[PDB]
């Protein structure tokens, strides 16, 4: 399974949709709060800094420290902008560093074809080498 | 005129992108370019001469979207917070363009600089890029507007940005790259506010009308692309990089499209962009 | 459209000035204004109001001049490099109305500030003042949208930035003051560079026509502060304050008229300022 | 006697003008240079700071620096605008420093009658 988040201008969905794997979206509006069942990749936009300061978007914050879903966490990839240099791609770098899960990829924007193709690939050989 | 309150944002992306812009801002004072003069000493004349061509061409296209082209989105804003931002934004592209000045003044001889300028002024494929993005600012159709303004510097400007990146991979004109970094920083966020600002503005018509700048805006990007590539071609004439620039140049050209909302075009193979290019952007 | 080249520059002053008013480059963020807190809870709740009304007031006035005052004067420049200084004084413009909301936000209740926003539209004499300016930045008359910018912000701002140099003579909200105090320093430059360019516009125009500007200017600076008195009334009528609002109004339409060249008007004893006010400033 | 600066802006000039006091004008052409053969009140603008960094216009660090003029300086007036704060009239003090002179007024742009008025008395009792 997967679980993403997306702002309002879609990006990560947009390549989730062309991804075609099933997967639950992390509320838009900060007041609602989701539980997942299962273990799961985190595909999360990097957004150090206009509306937090931060690289992680606040929902995602608010969705990981339940320790519920934190557990079930396995991996994190990160969306982004090469133009932002060092802090390409920073929110899979954060969580995976605070959360102690691999950071499995790194994409632009919605994502070119090669980056459906390998994550597609990426995420099928990731469970077969998982419980 | 209402006086504006940013404690009743309609829209967080206005919020957002006003302070990732003014928090970000910088002048070219606060780089030393002037460390780059060694370096400079050591390029060739051939890699000079393509430097203050590219540079030039820059300076252009930059005043272009500081005089007409940010100014031109300004009456079709949503909200009175996205208008202070176009405000920044343009006044950010009078620092691009000033900071191509800042460049010459520190390693550049004056006579080399305004034959630049000069060649700038006859070469074609720049004049009717030109032509074509300032076309579209004067027209009565605001979408194509955002259109041009987001090929113009999410893509088209790549083939400029290439030699500074590819310089840095070297360990050449460092600071110069430093400074270019800042201002790619810059219109990576500017092509993303204006293409998020373009669907946001999509929303509010027919079908039919979407399909139709669709079919605008991929036939736009065939038309510059090809003026593009004859640019690349009299710009890197005297250099083995032009096929390095073309492919930094696709790469970019996916990301512009995806700005606007649209799926990459160009494949895999025609946007591989040398690892050591890509490594000094990031 | 011609690439802008900053090392020929036909002005001095629009180097002077363009790096003057980007090395000032400032944002409410950096001043610590949560400081103010314990200050603004010793307040009285008139005083409080009166804060509330005098920046959602200015609020309105700087907006007006990021959307139409700045650009107004823009196909009126003189030097491409006006221009570009032109796009910076929109921009911090947008920063000085922005900075009010930043205020709001920390100080105080969302609530009250929505009230004085609806006090500020109500308010006959702000709307008047709105409405002239305009009415000139809209006209067909480039040298009157001159003296108009200078006249609204280093003359008719003044009956708001007392407030704020008051409390900072009395040792409140001195965080306040100094974000105040630097809108203050941006604004002596804006009207300092507007007024050297309407006297460089000037030039170019009939002695006879000189004469004549010279009476508008002193027409409508009557007007505006007949106007002002009146506001200056209604802002601070439940306090003693008023008297020393009208002097510091005259003090700086003095020097408005200085920065367009012309002698002050408002003799010593008219513009005779509370020494702390002036401490205040410097 | 007088001596003083005055950009293209013209303020300081304004001032000088409306005194209607003797004086000689330090050159806007910064390649040309003046000499005075008695001691003078020196009146000057402060430009902190368009790419100079220095409160100090360049054509008054030239002219005092030269060793004939610097000997016959006797003080400094400096003109600005208080809404420079703590950098209003800058100029004076530096020069003030530097030169071992008082910094004996402050004004804003071309000078109000007050200031005309204070500056004509000012010079008259200093003299005496
Ligand atoms: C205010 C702001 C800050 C950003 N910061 C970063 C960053 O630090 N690193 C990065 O790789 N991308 C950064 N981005 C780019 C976004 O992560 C990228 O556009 C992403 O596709 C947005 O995804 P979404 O549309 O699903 O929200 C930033 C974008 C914005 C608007
Ligand atoms: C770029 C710039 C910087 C300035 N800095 C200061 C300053 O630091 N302190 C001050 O009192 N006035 C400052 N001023 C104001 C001028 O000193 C003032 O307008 C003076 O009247 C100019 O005289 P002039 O027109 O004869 O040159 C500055 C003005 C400019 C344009
Ligand atoms: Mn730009
Ligand atoms: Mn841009
Ligand atoms: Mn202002
Ligand atoms: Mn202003």
């Amino acid at each position: 399974q997967l679980v993403y988040f997306s702002s309002s201008s879609e990006n990560t969905q947009r390549f989730i949709e062309r991804l075609g794997l099933p997967a639950v979206r992390i509320p838009l509006n900060e007041r609602e709060r989701i539980q997942v069942d299962e273990p799961y990749i985190l595909i999360v936009p990097s957004y150090g800094g206009g509306g937090t300061a931060g690289a992680v978007p606040r929902q995602v914050i608010r969705f990981l420290n339940d320790e519920h879903n934190r557990a079930l966490l396995r991996g994190v990839i990160a969306s982004g902008n090469r133009n932002f240099g060092e802090a390409y791609g920073r929110a899979g770098d954060v969580i995976a560093r605070k959360c102690g899960v691999p950071w499995l990829y790194r994409f632009e924007l919605m994502g070119t074809q090669s980056d459906i193709e390998n994550v597609r690939k990426g995420v099928t050989e990731f469970w077969q080498r998982q419980p | 005129i209402s006086a504006i309150n940013w404690n009743k944002i309609s829209d967080d992306k206005d919020l957002e992108v006003w302070n990732r812009l003014t928090s970000n801002f910088w002048l070219p004072e606060k780089v030393p370019l002037s460390n780059d003069i060694p370096a400079w000493q050591t390029l060739t004349v051939v890699e000079q001469q393509l430097t203050m061509r590219v540079f030039t061409g820059l300076t252009l296209l930059d005043t272009l979207q500081n005089v007409i082209g940010a100014p031109s989105l300004m009456p079709d804003a949503l909200t009175p917070h996205e208008e202070a931002v176009l405000s920044n934004i343009s006044f950010m592209e009078a620092v691009h363009a000033r900071s191509y000045s800042s460049i010459f003044s520190t390693l550049c001889q004056t006579k080399d600089v305004d034959a630049a300028y000069a060649w700038s002024e006859e070469n074609a494929p720049l004049q009717r890029k030109a032509q074509i993005i300032q076309q579209h600012y004067r027209g009565d159709d605001p979408l194509k507007k955002k259109i041009a303004s987001v090929f113009l510097e999410s893509f088209l400007f790549y083939s400029g940005f290439w030699l500074p990146m590819y310089f840095s991979s070297r360990g050449k004109l460092t600071n110069t790259a430093d400074l270019i970094r800042l201002i790619i920083r810059d219109e990576a966020v500017h092509g993303y506010y204006i293409g998020y600002k373009y669907q946001k503005n999509m929303e509010k018509i027919s079908l039919g009308q979407r399909e139709e700048l669709k079919s605008f805006a991929f036939d736009l990007l065939l038309e510059l692309y090809d003026n593009e590539l004859q640019y690349t071609d009299e710009l890197y004439a005297e250099t083995p990089w032009a096929d390095d620039v073309k492919a930094f140049l696709c790469y970019n050209a996916n990301k512009a499209l995806m700005n606007l909302g649209y799926e990459p075009l160009f494949p895999a193979e025609m946007a591989e962009v040398n690892p050591a290019i890509l490594a000094a952007l990031s």
